[PDB]
């Protein structure tokens, strides 16, 4: 249950740092228009 | 942010003044901090710029190689008495299990310190020959300070701008670094623990457990 | 051969290429060892090298004075007050005093105040006349660095050619002199006991007795 | 006791945390997207 | 208070950077906005040091915790413990643990 | 620098959106240090009334920030654990009545039992000061070696301005450019009108307190609910409203 | 006179036995004594530069060497005025004593408990004052870096040339007997355990053996 819970960190670690990493890739410059 | 040219970052800031006219601002880490004077001839400023390099690198080897183990035995490895903290870390090699590298047995397992030494020494001294020299078995001519080639496989140095940037980038690690080891040994030999254990125990509250703790230990008794 | 761009060097062909360019090689005892650049400017080099052969020198008469009082005492059995070159100072302070054999004949010196001040007058003046140079009339001469007259009664200083060689004989020799006075140094700190006493410990078990077996005393607590 | 637990809930670990893998995996993982990030930004 | 904001609202100065530069701010200024932002983070320290100040000198806030029923309990040596602290902030918010 | 402090367009005694730049009197027109057009009272009547009481401002100012340094001072010493024998300012005559005398505490190095009496004192004050008041306004002085310039004569005080004397009075220079001059003019008067108020607020606070001013801002700072104007004019205490 | 400690026949560092002087120290700069046995002043902006922290650390020595000496000058006949910090090298364990490091011993002076926060007063006061010093303040901008002269000298003195020089070889001779001093004062420390106007005494009582070779074993290697 140990390697389990240690499976389930690296899994959620790992989605949380895409969602905080692609925020912060210039995230407000993907629009159609200007600016 | 501009690391080179007259408009560099100075030693002192805004209260610097004018630095001294043999600190241009060409080489990586230029604050003009030559306060002593030690740098007039450029002979002698080139002399110390790789001295300085040689010791950044060595300087960073050697930080790394101070915290990794105490942290590894704190965090389960088996460093079993004194192989955690560095001051102790050669007396392993007198015990009968000798240097067992991350607490296995059949990990290195070397008890003979004059072997061992013998082979660092024919070893380094090759390296450090070719070094000097500048010219090695497979090397051809070029920067002895900052070689690449081999010593370069990502290669990743062949932007200029890049290149001068990441050079400052390397000595102020390099500086922080070697001001990290002085650190080192000025704590062990005024403390007596390892630097993570320093950094536990001072955590543990920073009122008491600061320098000042051991400002008394060192008085002279008539 | 220890002149001119062939000549030997402090890290034979590792030292090929890489040779700064004011160790042209005239002065003895060059082997282009300046990586750290403290004498690219000629006349600190001379004064660089004046210090050097200076040192030289008195680390000679240093390595011949730590190892004939032990060697003396016991390779030739003549007792002293102290042949232990670090506790041969305090020997002064015996109710026996000071003796140069071991005789209360010979010396037996009982006032180190004395001593100290004959010694102090006396190298006053010694070394005020060798930086000096001389003056008026006598001595006032030479290069204040290699005399010859009135200190080369032995007629060897003649004959340039060899007078060069052994030169460099005493440069090297020299050398040797300051690194086994600078291990008498730390041997004393160390181990606590005369140079040729640990020599024969090293002896009796080289395996064992070493310098590492004593490396552990200097660890923090 | 019949069986094995972590017994880890409660006593305010830090982030949930009853072992130092944990720590390190959460660490090396944020590390390696860091690096990543850092590395490929600016899209080059 | 109310003085102040209905005399601004009213016949105040409409915009302020043509007369009063330092308190004229564009929203494009992010150094202007970072420089408000640091004097009321400087006003917010204050105010936490006030009720600091209260526990430990004033002789004040109540101890519910105290034997006998709770009492007011001047506070002496309270735990500065940065692993304490941010082991309160970087725990559970569940039943177990309770996050703040 | 100096606009915001002379000139129309200064700093004045109420802001722009409550008082308009035409409401100060004409002969306030930012030319003296300190100008913020505060003047509700027909006192300054016109520019030379104005400059003349500029001259007892400044003296008095002078004279309240030397003051507000004397009762401070002292009675901090006296209550924080000097030897001062009378650190209150209300009560320091009252040691020298019978044949008492102040101590006095010339810091590091301080505790001096002065032996001079009080009728002495009193003369030599009376004539000294009679003396540098007489100068002051007849602008003559005999002697010199100040460190501003070395051994001035007695013809150095002439051609000089009065209410601002350079050169003997001025050993530290710091004042021969103009605009940091003026500067440091409107720091002065407005420092010595700091001490004006806080001297009187000492008096007041003594009348009503009983105990010197460093006592009440101890008091304060240990409870300033429990210890202020409010408490200090009520009494011992109230009836608890339950 | 002037060309007693000027000229090219002044007074030198051997007395009549110096005519070996260095031909770039001519006899331009205060003390001056041809004592360049090293010759690693050799270039002229080392040299100019060492000459400027010299005179730093002959004003630091001046004051040193006279402050570590007055609280023991000043000491009572058993101790009232100071406890233990009656002496220099214990003297800053008076922060760490329960009533506090008071000035005389008396707690209206100073008074002062949080060693942290004096020395962070000090760092920010000094950095500030050595920044001012290298590049101009509230003082001066362009004054002369070693003796600027406008502020700090306020009593004249400093306006008559040849007068000004010769204080200022006064003060660089006053300076290095000052170093001396306080070098002195250290080895003292060291191999001592005593106040230096206490060692002065007992040198005083019996200079038969009470002196440096009385504590000529104490670093013997046992
Ligand atoms: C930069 C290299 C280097 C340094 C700093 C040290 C330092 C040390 N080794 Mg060591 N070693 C080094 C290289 C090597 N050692 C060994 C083999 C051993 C053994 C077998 C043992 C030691 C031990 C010790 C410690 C002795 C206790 C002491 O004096 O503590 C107080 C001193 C300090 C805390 C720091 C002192 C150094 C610092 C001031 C650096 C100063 C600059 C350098 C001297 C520059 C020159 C470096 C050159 C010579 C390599 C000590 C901290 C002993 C030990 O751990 O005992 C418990 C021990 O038994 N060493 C080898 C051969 C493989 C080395 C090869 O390079
Ligand atoms: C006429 C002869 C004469 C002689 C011989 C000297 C000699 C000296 N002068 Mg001097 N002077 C002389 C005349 C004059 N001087 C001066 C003015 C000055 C000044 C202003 C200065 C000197 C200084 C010096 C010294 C510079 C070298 C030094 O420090 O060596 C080092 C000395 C030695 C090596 C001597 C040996 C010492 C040794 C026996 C002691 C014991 C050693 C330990 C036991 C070892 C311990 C090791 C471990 C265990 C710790 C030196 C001893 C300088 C100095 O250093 O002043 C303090 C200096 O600043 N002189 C004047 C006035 C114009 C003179 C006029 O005649
Ligand atoms: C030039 C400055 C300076 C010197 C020489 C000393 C020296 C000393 N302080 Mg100290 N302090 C200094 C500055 C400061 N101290 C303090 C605060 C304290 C405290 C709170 C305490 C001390 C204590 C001590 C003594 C420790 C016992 C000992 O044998 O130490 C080693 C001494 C020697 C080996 C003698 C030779 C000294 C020599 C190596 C120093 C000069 C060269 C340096 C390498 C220069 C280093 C950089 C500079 C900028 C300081 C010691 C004599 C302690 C004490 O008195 O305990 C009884 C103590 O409790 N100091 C502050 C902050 C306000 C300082 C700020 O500048
Ligand atoms: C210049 C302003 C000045 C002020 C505001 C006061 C104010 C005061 N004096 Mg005072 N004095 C002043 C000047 C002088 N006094 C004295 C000598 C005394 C004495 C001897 C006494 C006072 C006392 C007093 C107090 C009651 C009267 C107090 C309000 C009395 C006091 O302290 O009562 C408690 C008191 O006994 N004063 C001298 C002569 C040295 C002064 C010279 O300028
Ligand atoms: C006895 C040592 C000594 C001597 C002979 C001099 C001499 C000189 N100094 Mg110097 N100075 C000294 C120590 C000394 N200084 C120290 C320790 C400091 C650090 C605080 C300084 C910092 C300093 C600065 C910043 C400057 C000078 C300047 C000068 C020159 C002219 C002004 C002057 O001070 O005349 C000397 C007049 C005297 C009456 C001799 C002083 C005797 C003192 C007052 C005895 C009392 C000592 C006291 C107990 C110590 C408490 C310290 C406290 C005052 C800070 C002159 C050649 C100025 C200059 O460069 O000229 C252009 C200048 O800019 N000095
Ligand atoms: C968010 C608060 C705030 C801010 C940023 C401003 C800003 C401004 N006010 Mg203003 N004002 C305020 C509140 C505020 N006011 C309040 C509450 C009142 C009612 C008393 C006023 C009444 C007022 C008037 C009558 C005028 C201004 C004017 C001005 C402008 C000129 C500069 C100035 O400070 O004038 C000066 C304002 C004062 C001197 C008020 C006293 C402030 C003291 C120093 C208290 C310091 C605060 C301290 C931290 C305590 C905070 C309160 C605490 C209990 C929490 C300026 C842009 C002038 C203007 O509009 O120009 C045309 C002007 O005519 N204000
Ligand atoms: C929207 C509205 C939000 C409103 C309120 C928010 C409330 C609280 C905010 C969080 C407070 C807790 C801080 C972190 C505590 C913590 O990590 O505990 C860690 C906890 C505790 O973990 C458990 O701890 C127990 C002991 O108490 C045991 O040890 C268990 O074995 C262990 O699993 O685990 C989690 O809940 C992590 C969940 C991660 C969810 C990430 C979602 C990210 C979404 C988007 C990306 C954002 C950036
Ligand atoms: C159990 C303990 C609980 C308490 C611990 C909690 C620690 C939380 C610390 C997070 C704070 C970091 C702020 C960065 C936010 C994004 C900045 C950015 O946009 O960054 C982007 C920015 C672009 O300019 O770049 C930059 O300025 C670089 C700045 C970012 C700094 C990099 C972090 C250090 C990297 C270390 C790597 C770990 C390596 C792997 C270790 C493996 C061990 C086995
Ligand atoms: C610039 C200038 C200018 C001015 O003007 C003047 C002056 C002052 C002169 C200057 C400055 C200078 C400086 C700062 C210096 C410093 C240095 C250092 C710090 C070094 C170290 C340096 C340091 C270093 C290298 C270090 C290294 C380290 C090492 C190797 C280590 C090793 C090890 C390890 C891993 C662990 C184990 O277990 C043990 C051992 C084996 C032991
Ligand atoms: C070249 C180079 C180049 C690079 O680049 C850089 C560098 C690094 C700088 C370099 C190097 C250098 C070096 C090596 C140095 C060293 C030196 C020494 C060791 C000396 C000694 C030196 C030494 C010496 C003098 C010594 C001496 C001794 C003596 C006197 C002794 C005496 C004695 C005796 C008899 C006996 C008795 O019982 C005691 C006594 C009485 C005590
Ligand atoms: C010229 C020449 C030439 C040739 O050729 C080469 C050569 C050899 C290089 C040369 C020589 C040199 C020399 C002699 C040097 C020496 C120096 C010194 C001694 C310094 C000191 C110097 C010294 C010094 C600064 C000192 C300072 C001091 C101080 C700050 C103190 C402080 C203090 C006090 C008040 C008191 C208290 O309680 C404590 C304390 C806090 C601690």
């Amino acid at each position: 249950m140990l390697t389990l819970k240690i499976f389930v960190y690296t899994v959620v670690t790992f989605f949380v740092g895409l969602f905080i990493f692609g925020f912060l890739s210039n995230d407000p410059s993907r629009n159609p228009g200007k600016g | 942010s501009a690391w080179y040219g007259p408009d560099r970052p100075l030693f002192l800031g805004s209260l610097s003044g004018e630095p001294p006219s043999y600190l241009t601002g060409e080489f990586p880490g230029d604050y003009g901090w030559d306060t002593a004077g030690l740098s007039a001839d450029p002979t002698t400023f080139a002399r110390y710029r790789t001295i300085e390099l040689i010791h950044a690198r060595w300087a960073l080897l050697g930080a790394l190689g101070i915290i990794t183990p105490e942290l590894l035995a704190k965090n389960g490895v088996p460093f079993s008495e004194d192989g955690a903290i560095w001051f102790k870390a050669g007396a392993e090699i007198f015990k009968e299990g000798g240097l067992n590298y991350l607490g296995n047995e059949n990990l290195i397992h070397a008890q003979s310190i004059l072997a061992t030494l013998a082979v660092q020494v024919i070893v380094m001294g090759a390296a450090e020959g070719f070094r000097a020299n500048g010219e090695a078995p497979g090397v051809e001519g070029l920067d002895p300070l900052y070689p690449g080639g081999p010593f370069d496989p990502l290669g990743l140095a062949d932007d200029p701008e890049a290149f001068a940037e990441l050079k400052v980038k390397e000595i102020k690690n390099g500086r922080l670094a070697m001001f990290s080891c002085l650190g080192f040994f000025v704590q062990a030999i005024v403390t007596g623990k390892g630097p993570i254990q320093n950094l536990q125990d001072h955590l543990a509250d920073p009122g008491v457990n600061n320098a000042f703790a051991s400002a008394t230990k060192f008085v002279p008794t008539p | 051969e220890f002149y001119g761009p062939d000549r030997a060097k402090f890290l034979g062909p590792f030292s090929e290429n890489d040779t700064p360019e004011y160790l042209t090689g005239e002065f003895p005892g060059d082997y282009g060892w300046d990586t750290a650049g403290l004498s690219a400017d000629p006349q600190t080099f001379a004064r660089y090298r004046e210090i050097e052969l200076i040192h030289a020198r008195w680390a000679l008469l240093g390595a011949l004075g730590i190892l004939t009082p032990e060697l003396l005492s016991q390779y030739a059995g003549v007792q002293f007050g102290e042949p232990v070159w670090f506790k041969a100072g305090a020997q002064i302070f015996a109710a026996g005093g000071l003796n140069y054999l071991g005789n209360e004949s010979l010396i037996h010196a009982q006032s180190i105040i004395a001593t100290l001040a004959v010694q102090v007058v006396l190298m006053g003046l010694a070394e005020a006349y060798r930086a000096n140079g001389g003056s008026e009339g006598f001595l006032d001469d030479l290069d204040t660095l290699y005399p010859g007259g009135a200190f080369d009664p032995l007629g060897l200083a003649d004959d340039p050619d060899t007078f060069a060689e052994l030169k460099v004989k005493e440069i090297k020799n020299g050398r040797l002199a300051m690194f086994s006075c600078l291990g008498f140094f730390v041997q004393a700190i160390v181990t606590g006991k005369g140079p040729v006493q640990n020599l024969t410990d090293h002896l009796a078990d080289p395996t064992v007795n070493n310098a590492f077996a004593s490396a552990t005393k200097f660890t923090p607590g | 006791l019949v069986d094995d637990r972590m017994n880890g809930d409660g006593t305010g670990l830090p982030f949930g945390v009853n072992d130092g893998i944990l720590g390190w995996v959460i660490a090396g993982t944020l590390g390696t997207i860091w690096a990543i990030y850092f590395v490929s930004q600016k899209d080059l | 208070l109310g003085f102040g904001g209905v005399y601004h609202s009213l016949i105040g100065p409409e915009t302020l950077e043509e007369s009063y530069p330092f308190f004229g701010y564009v929203w494009k200024d992010k150094n202007k906005m970072t420089n408000i932002l640091g004097y009321h983070l400087i006003i917010l320290g204050c105010g936490a040091w006030l009720l600091v100040l209260k526990a430990l000198y004033f002789g004040g806030v109540y101890d519910t915790w105290a034997p006998g029923g709770g009492d007011v309990r001047i506070i002496s040596n309270p735990t500065t413990n940065a692993a304490i602290i941010f082991g309160y902030i970087v725990k559970s918010p569940f039943g177990g643990d309770g996050w703040i | 620098d100096l606009e915001k402090w002379y000139g129309p367009d200064r700093k004045l005694f109420l802001p722009g959106g409550l008082l308009d730049r035409d409401d100060v009197p004409e002969y306030l027109n930012g030319e003296l240090a300190g100008d913020y057009g505060y003047d509700p009272l027909g006192l300054g009547k016109d520019e030379e009334q104005v400059e003349k009481y500029r001259a007892n401002e400044l003296l008095h100012a002078r004279w309240a920030m030397l003051a507000a340094a004397g009762i401070i001072i002292p009675e901090g010493l006296q209550a924080n654990g000097a030897d001062i024998k009378g650190g209150t300012w209300f009560e320091t005559g009252a040691e020298m009545l019978n044949g008492g005398t102040l101590n006095y505490f010339a810091v590091p190095f301080g505790v001096v039992q002065n032996p001079l009496p009080l009728a002495a004192v009193t003369l030599i004050e009376i004539v000294l000061l009679g003396a540098v008041e007489k100068f002051r306004v007849d602008g003559t002085g005999p002697a010199g070696f100040s460190p501003g310039v070395g051994k001035f004569d007695s013809d150095i005080f002439d051609g000089l301005d009065k209410l601002y004397p350079g050169g003997p009075f001025d050993p530290l220079n710091l004042a021969d450019d103009p605009e940091v001059f003026a500067e440091l003019q409107v720091k002065e008067i407005k420092n010595g009108r700091l001490a004006m108020i806080a001297v009187l607020a000492f008096a007041i606070q003594s009348y009503v307190t009983g105990e010197g001013p460093y006592a009440n801002i101890t008091k304060h700072l240990s409870d300033p609910f429990g210890y202020n104007l409010l408490t200090v004019l009520q009494g011992d205490d109230r009836v608890p409203t339950l | 006179t002037i060309n007693q400690f000027y000229g090219p026949d002044r007074n030198k560092w051997l007395g009549p036995y110096s005519t070996n002087t260095p031909p770039y120290l001519t006899g331009e700069f205060p003390g001056d004594y041809g004592w360049d046995t090293a010759g690693l002043s050799a270039d002229p902006e080392t040299f100019k530069r060492y000459r400027e922290l010299e005179l730093i650390h002959a004003r630091w020595a001046l004051l040193g060497a006279l402050g570590m000496v007055t609280p023991e000058l000043l000491q009572d006949d058993d101790g009232i005025m100071f406890g233990e910090s009656a002496i220099w090298f214990k003297a800053g364990a008076a922060i760490f004593q329960e009533g506090g490091l008071n000035y005389l011993g008396n707690p209206s002076l100073i008074h002062a408990q949080n060693i942290v926060a004096t020395l962070a007063v000090q760092v920010v006061l000094m950095g500030l004052v050595e920044g001012y010093r290298v590049n101009g303040g509230p003082a001066g901008e362009g004054l002369d870096p070693l003796y600027p002269g406008e502020a700090f000298d306020p009593l004249g003195l400093a306006d008559d040339p040849e007068a000004f020089a010769e204080l200022k070889v006064k003060e660089i001779k006053n300076g290095r007997l000052a170093m001396f001093a306080c070098l002195g004062f250290f080895v003292q420390a060291i191999v001592t355990g005593k106040g230096p106007i206490e060692n002065l005494t007992d040198h005083l009582a019996n200079p038969a053996e009470n002196n440096a070779f009385a504590y000529a074993t104490k670093f013997t290697p046992q």
